[PDB]
């Protein structure tokens, strides 16, 4: 049980890391464009 | 950098302030990136 | 384990972490001083 | 002792750092009101001269005030320039300040982790004897 | 009428001057800083 007890630590472990990966490289996209559509429609305004 | 940019073009003189889709993605941006950072928070505690 | 360091470094960091901050400082205030020094005669000059 | 020691640096540095970035702001805010009334002069000389233009004509002329105006013009555009140059520097120096005071707060925090373990251990040690 | 124009375009100058200090700021920029309360900076503002 002890020995079952490690492993199944260690497999929360590393799917934790799998869905903080997915989550950083999601989050650091949607800012990157919504920052590009943000720049674009202040040129918009400037060009009116 | 959208607080900034909220900041700066709220000193618009007279008429020329206006209620524009400029102000909607700065404001969307702004809640946007606090969702995100709220998540990133919440999976910092998980970590730790 | 693969992270490890030694004695000497930890204080060298923590000299480094105080002049830095004391070196920045000082350049703040140079740069606010100078500045209030010309709103003064920029003042001046219009009036 | 020696870590305590460095703590106790660490947190007269941290709040000698929180005031003078204070200060800063207090400064970069007078230089913006300083900026907008200089802005308020221009329009000023601006109106008045396009105003005097209106002469009828043979009086139109090139008198001396006109060439004050032009020069005063010229000057508080230079003004203007030099203003939004010491204001983008000052900016410049808040940031790297609230930079190094980030970095000082986590060095802080990881500084207090390290006390709180070696005084476990020290309450730790006590049924040896 | 000519005066009414003018005002007219002296206030187009000023929000075309405060709208290219807007869009000069990129991501790693370092006049950015932090202005906390979107809510106040936003302000009733008429329409395009």
């Amino acid at each position: 049980a002890r020995y079952h007890q490690a492993f199944a630590d260690r497999d929360q472990s590393e799917r934790q890391r799998h869905e903080s990966q997915q989550l950083a490289t999601e989050t650091q996209a949607l800012a990157q464009r919504t920052q590009q559509d943000s720049t674009r429609t202040v040129g918009e305004r400037l060009q009116d | 950098v959208a607080q900034t940019r909220l900041y700066l073009r709220s000193h618009r003189p007279n008429m020329e302030l206006c209620r524009d889709a400029a102000q909607f993605r700065l404001l969307s941006e702004v809640e946007e990136l606090n969702m995100s950072l709220t998540a990133l928070r919440e999976k910092l505690l998980e970590a730790e | 384990p693969s992270r490890r360091f030694q004695l000497p470094d930890w204080h060298t960091n923590s000299y480094l972490l105080s002049t830095n901050a004391q070196l920045q400082r000082d350049a703040s205030h140079q740069i606010r001083q100078e500045a209030r020094v010309l709103r003064n005669e920029t003042n001046n000059q219009t009036i | 002792r020696e870590m305590e020691k460095v703590y106790s640096e660490l947190k007269w540095q941290e709040k000698n750092t929180l005031e003078e970035i204070a200060e800063l702001q207090e400064d970069i805010r007078h230089l913006e009101e300083d900026l907008r009334t200089k802005l308020l002069s221009l329009k000023l000389s601006h109106t008045r001269l396009e105003a005097r233009t209106y002469r009828p004509n043979v009086e139109l002329c090139r008198d001396q005030a006109q060439y004050g105006l032009t020069d005063e013009v010229h000057q508080l555009e230079a003004t203007i320039a030099a203003l939004k140059q010491k204001l983008a520097q000052a900016q410049d120096a808040l940031d790297a300040l609230c930079k190094h005071l980030a970095r000082l707060q986590a060095d802080i925090a990881c500084k207090a982790n390290s006390m709180l373990l070696d005084t476990k251990c020290m309450d730790t040690r006590r049924k040896l004897t | 009428h000519k005066e009414t124009c003018e005002m007219d375009w002296s206030d187009k100058m000023e929000a075309y001057n405060i709208d290219e200090t807007c869009g000069r700021h990129h991501s790693q920029s370092t006049e950015v800083q932090a202005h906390p309360y979107s809510t106040t900076f936003q302000e009733s503002a008429s329409t395009p």
